[PDB]
């Protein structure tokens, strides 16, 4: 059975050029959207209204993961040449923000849901904790990053050049597949539901009224879902496909291998999209943000 | 070299037997972050690389012949 | 006929009046402002040693 | 009318435990804050207990805390007061005093009747000069006494309180910071002090003046009265 | 807060607070309304549940766990400029029209073109009611709808009539963001409550929407 | 028709007369007298406890107690310094667009729309605060209510008219009638023996108390007036209108001495008040920023700003040390 | 004389054109290779735990 042997990696130079491209077009687009988003609600104090603080706490998590993109993509470059210290801080900084960026659509999404269905009921006034719900998140956030910080150094190999990955000792590999349950429960399953059932139950609510300006809400819930769903479900899907293929669920082959691993790192890319998009998404496609930010130019 | 996001074992399957004659060179990894058990790697004189058991007496046997 | 009767009576007092020039009239309110003026709180700040506030 | 009617006083012996009721009829009871001022006999005022408006704020005297306690009862206008153990020191008439506490407020206005109890056998001292003054209607008295502490807060209030206790009557309040008038009070009464020395004047001195005069302090709990100065005509 | 007396004091304004943030919170489930419309319009006979209580009336009927509250600002006879601004807050704006009246439907034209466009209502919407059906039903067989709306055109059946001083009305929105809710009320109607809940909480919705930033 | 013409040619005997004393304006003859600078007041104290617009407010006589009406119902006295609340008093009438403070502290009036003027007793011997007396006899709403004493009060209404009343009695003692439109404000002067109403005819005038005679008259706003305040020496007032213009009338000359005009300025002015001086003018525009004008020489000397909504009502101590302003956000503010 | 603990990785290269005496490599966790004597017995000691391992 002398076919059994190493599977080589292989890394091709038309990706390393792009990657460096995209990321930095990411970054100036990413950065010019938060300034902006931010400036617009910093400005004036008059309307400060419940969605304000929530778009200002996102608008500064997506500040925080641009500003952290750069010295990613030049490790994606050239891998960390850059010591342990920045590995920790950099991949706390970047998990952090991640988890917060999308607690805070949910929340916004819960924020929508109490204050249209239940427009005319008791519990819509549940709506006026802005302060503590987000002090929450990003708390829960810091609390959901600690793994990143505890167990993540740069691992030197003689195939593959140094990355910042985890090092939890002999047996990390199944460790690290166990800690993977979080990003994608506290990340992906969780929020996604309660996303769906708010919106679910916002539009059912929506189609049955007259208003005016009706079609266009349902317009862009319809888009805030499916931007959701095409940034995250794949880099998801992708990091299952892996997990399964780990608990030799599905047969493991270096082809498969190499797939994946391509697979992953074009998700990633992709999935990176939603911090320059939200600013778009979210805040600008609002009357009022651009009347404001006309208004500042004065 | 290059860049991988994870990390994997280099080998899948586990293979004994080889002639010392053809072996050129022989490498061991401790069981680590890459993965949960301990590799060995055998690259012959042709080119060829080759992975090793590692509770294999034999492996053994070529392993410390060779030092 | 009986509504603009008084109307022309309160024009008749309002038109005995005796009047000062204003060149007078504009100097003491100049002096009144000018004497009482240090006694204002708010046109020259207060020490922060006597400020209630 | 303003009226505070007190009871449950009686003979009872050593050890046992008897509650004193205060209701109230004419004020509204769920805004003021009342204290239980005791008096024992022949010997003078003395501060037991107070509780805040809505029970908020409870406080004792160090010679009967942990051993008396006082309720409050909105909804019936009525002010409790149990005592779990009576020595012979507890004999005494205890007094229903209101006060209410904001900006240019009087707190000491009005006394209560008084019930009596009688059982079967750091602080701020304040200290009168005299115990009796004989004069003569038409004759201006002065009434002083002193205080441990300067009564002076910062904020510029001196805290005084001046007490008129009639024969056969409850006390009556006269000046309550340093020199304000209470009300219903003759202008003939004046009152003035500097810190620590205090002096209570009283210009053309008719024949219902006289009595026991008592100078309280509030600056800071326990509440303490002085001696007791008794006018003589 | 350092002294005895300040101390209480503290508390005395801390108690005060407490039944002031209470008494907001009692005062965020009614809606408050504002009744417009000429005289002898059905302004005071609306809804038979009236539970009223010279100057401001006030009615305070309630429907389905909500509390309403309805401010009629006639008898005022005063320049509306300087007290308009007083229910700037309304969620509506009830307008009450009589179509037996052919004198006063042109005055009503003219209080509702300058409510709808005032400064103050720009953004609130309006409830409009068109009064006794069967009585303009009647009129109208007797009198063309002529000698009050002389560029009237189409045909003298009551579905074109109603309806055509029904676009007169909405001919004055001119504006965005408000939407007039209109119905035909007779004098022996009694869902006009039912119809005015719905389109208060129609209302809401819209506001709550561009609050979201939905919209 | 006779008469018509008396009325025409008095006019013209009094815009002669009115026009031959005037010498040189009040801009000219103080142009030699420095300015004062920039007035930067700072935020020293932030009342918060209303839910609803504030439209009236009133300093007590000692510097320290404010009172203040909203629409929530509630009327509110506030420790200025300590930022406590005193009292808090609930009105029936949740419309209220004015609201004053007795001079000696012991009483309150405090109307609105419902055409009354209730007066509440703060030293009641209960402990809290009745409505001591409720004056009617105005067909239309409330505004301005001016203390005279304990036991005398002057009102103003949208009737055209004003009116002074006892409160002991009840009785509207006299009636002040003259004004063409809705009367938005009036002031009491220092020696309290005269006092200036506004009104919408654009056109304030001077009345007396003890006789109820229209002493005189004055004009020049294009808009209606919609607040008034004397001088501190009492020869002198002070109107705010629509107009976006401020102007100083001078009782003896009857002739205004100068305007208050901005060419930023585009929304009117709400409420208007004087310096413990006679120096500062301040004045509340619709635009929720307060600017403080140099009453000798028509320079903005500074703006107070902070506020959210339109500023509704103005207030300076009695001793001049600090400036009180309320708003539709909700919200009282003490600048010094 | 590496501690165990330190060592991640041991290659040996047996004798050859380019070298002819066997080589022992150890490459550390902190990523700097070391050259180990193959006469040590430790140096066949550390492998044969690691196998073990």
């Amino acid at each position: 059975l002398l076919d059994a042997a190493p599977c080589e990696p292989e890394s091709l130079e038309i990706n390393k050029y792009f990657v460096v491209i995209i990321y930095a077009l990411v970054f100036l687009l990413s950065l010019l959207g938060n300034s902006l988003v931010m400036l617009v609600i910093l400005y004036s104090r008059v309307g400060r209204s419940v969605t304000d603080v929530y778009l200002l706490n996102l608008a500064l998590a997506d500040l925080l993961f641009a500003l952290t993109l750069p010295i990613w993509a030049a490790s994606k470059v050239n891998g960390w040449i850059f010591g342990t210290f920045l590995c920790k801080v950099v991949s706390l900084l970047k998990e952090v923000n991640f988890y917060s960026g999308i607690l805070l659509l949910a929340c916004i999404s819960v924020d929508r849901y109490l204050a249209i269905v239940h427009a005319t009921r008791t519990l819509t006034q549940k709506r006026y904790l802005v302060k503590f719900i987000c002090l929450s998140i990003w708390g829960l956030s810091l609390l959901l990053a600690l793994p990143v910080l505890l167990f993540r150094r740069t691992v030197y190999s003689s195939n593959v050049s140094p990355a910042c990955y985890e090092d939890m000792g002999n047996n990390t590999a199944n460790w690290r597949m166990l800690l993977r349950i979080l990003p994608q429960s506290f990340g992906f399953i969780v929020p996604l539901l309660i996303m769906l059932f708010c919106y679910g139950f916002t539009l059912r609510t929506l189609f049955k009224a007259h208003m005016g300006q009706k079609h266009r809400a349902m317009r862009v819930i319809f888009a805030v879902v499916l931007i959701f769903l095409l940034c995250w479900l794949p880099y998801n899907l992708v990091l299952l496909a892996d997990t399964l293929m780990r608990t030799q669920v599905i047969q493991e082959t270096c082809e498969r291998r190499n797939h994946i691993d391509r697979a992953l790192d074009a998700t990633e890319i992709l999935g990176i999209l939603h911090s320059c998009l939200n600013p778009l998404i979210y805040a600008f496609i609002g009357q009022k943000f651009r009347h404001g930010l006309l208004k500042i130019l004065a | 070299a290059s860049v991988v996001t994870e990390l994997r074992c280099q080998c899948l399957q586990t293979l004994q037997g080889i002639h010392l004659k053809n072996i050129q060179s022989v490498n061991v990894r401790s069981p680590g972050p890459h993965c949960a058990q301990t590799e060995v790697i055998a690259t012959l004189k042709n080119g060829k690389k080759a992975c090793l058991n590692p509770a294999s007496p034999m492996v053994q046997k070529i392993i410390e012949k060779i030092l | 006929i009986a509504q603009a009767r008084k109307l022309v009576e309160q024009l008749k007092m309002e038109a005995n009046i005796d009047r000062i020039k204003v060149s007078k009239a504009a100097a003491d309110l100049m002096a009144y402002c000018e004497a009482h003026a240090k006694e204002d709180p708010l046109l020259t700040p207060v020490p922060a040693s006597e400020n209630p506030f | 009318d303003v009226q505070l009617v007190e009871s449950g006083g009686g003979l009872v012996q050593p050890g046992g435990s008897r509650k004193l009721s205060c209701s109230a009829s004419g004020f509204a009871f769920s805004s003021f804050g009342m204290h239980w001022v005791r008096q024992a006999p022949e010997k003078g005022l003395e501060w037991v207990a107070y509780i805040s408006s809505g029970s908020g704020t409870i406080y004792y005297a160090d010679t009967v805390k942990g051993r008396f306690t006082i309720s409050r009862d909105d909804p019936k206008n009525t002010l409790f007061l149990q005592m779990t153990s009576l020595r012979s020191e507890d004999t005494a008439m205890y007094y229903c005093v209101r006060s209410i506490y904001y900006y240019g407020s009087s707190p000491f206005d009005f006394w209560g009747q008084g019930t009596t109890l009688t059982v079967s056998s750091s602080d701020i001292v304040m200290t009168q000069a005299t115990s009796s003054v004989p004069v003569t209607p038409g004759e201006s008295v002065s009434i002083s006494c002193r205080s441990s502490k300067s009564l002076l807060h910062s904020n510029g209030n001196t805290y005084l309180y001046w007490f008129l206790q009639r024969p056969g009557q409850s006390p009556q309040l006269l000046i309550y910071r340093m020199s304000n008038l209470a009300s219903g009070v003759p202008d003939r009464f004046s009152g003035s002090g500097s810190g620590t020395a205090f002096t209570l004047t009283i210009s053309r001195l008719e024949a219902e003046d006289v009595g026991v005069y008592y100078c309280m302090q509030h600056l800071e709990y326990p509440l303490t009265f002085g001696a007791g100065t008794k006018l003589e005509l | 807060t350092l002294s005895a007396e300040e101390r209480a004091a503290l508390e005395r304004s801390k108690a005060i607070e407490k039944n002031l943030k209470e008494d907001g919170i009692s005062a965020a489930k009614d809606v408050k309304l504002l009744l417009l419309g000429a005289d002898n319009s059905g302004k005071s006979t609306i809804v038979k549940q009236m539970k009223i209580i010279t100057g401001i009336v006030e009615t305070h009927f309630t429907f389905k766990n909500l509390h309403f509250r309805l401010f009629d600002v006639g008898g005022q006879r005063s320049e509306r400029k300087k007290w308009i601004h007083c229910f700037e807050d309304v969620t509506a704006i009830i307008f009450c029209v009589d179509l037996s009246d052919y004198n006063r439907m042109h005055e009503s034209l003219m209080l509702f073109d300058s409510i709808c466009n005032n400064k103050f209502f720009i953004d609130t919407s309006i409830i409009l009611f068109l009064n006794k059906k069967d009585l303009f039903g009647e009129k109208i067989k007797k009198s063309p709808l002529t000698i009050c709306f002389p560029e009237y055109t189409g045909p003298n059946t009551y579905e074109d009539a109603a309806a055509y001083i029904q676009a007169q009305f909405e001919s004055k929105n001119r504006s965005p963001n408000k939407e007039i809710y209109c119905h035909m009320t007779c004098a022996t109607d009694t869902n006009n409550a039912q119809v005015i809940f719905d389109a208060v909480t129609d209302i809401i919705i819209a506001n709550n929407l561009r609050g979201c930033g939905l919209y | 028709d006779q008469l018509r013409q008396e009325a025409e040619q008095l006019k013209n005997q009094i815009r002669d007369a009115r026009k031959a004393c005037a010498d040189a304006t009040l801009s000219q003859i103080t142009n030699n007298i420095d300015p004062v600078g920039r007035i930067q007041m700072r935020t020293r104290r932030t009342l918060r406890g209303h839910l609803a617009k504030i439209y009236a407010m009133h300093w007590g006589t000692d510097s320290r107690l404010l009172v203040s009406a909203s629409q929530d119902g509630k009327l509110i006295i506030w420790d200025s310094y300590t930022t406590n609340k005193v009292h808090a008093i609930p009105l029936r009438s949740s419309w209220v667009m004015t609201c004053a403070y007795a001079p000696s502290g012991n009483y309150v009036a405090c109307g609105g729309l419902d055409n009354i003027c209730s007066i509440y007793n703060l030293k009641t011997r209960e402990g809290n605060v009745r409505v001591s007396r409720e004056l009617a006899g105005h067909t239309g709403y409330l505004s301005c209510c001016r203390f005279l004493d304990d036991n005398q009060i002057v009102t103003s209404s949208g009737d055209t008219t004003c009116a002074l009343w006892d409160i002991e009695t009840g009785q509207q003692t006299t009636t002040f009638t003259g004004h063409t439109g809705d009367v938005m404000s009036l002031s009491l002067a220092p020696d309290t023996r005269l006092f200036v109403s506004g009104a919408c005819d654009a056109s304030a005038k001077l009345w007396d108390v003890r006789e109820g005679m229209c002493r005189q008259t004055f004009t020049g706003h294009e808009s209606d007036i919609n607040a008034i305040c004397f001088f501190p020496n009492g020869n002198a007032f002070a109107t705010g209108s629509d107009d976006a213009t401020c102007r100083l009338f001078d009782l003896r000359a009857d002739q205004e001495l100068m305007t208050y005009s901005h060419d930023n300025i585009i929304c009117g002015i709400t409420s208007v008040s004087f310096s413990k001086s006679g120096r500062l003018l301040l004045a509340g525009y619709d635009d929720f920023n307060c600017n403080v004008w140099d009453a000798l020489k028509a320079d903005r000397a500074g703006v107070l700003a902070g506020h959210d909504n339109r500023v509704s009502c103005l207030g300076v101590t009695d001793d001049g040390m600090a400036v009180a302003t309320g708003s539709w956000d909700s919200f009282l503010k003490i600048w010094n």
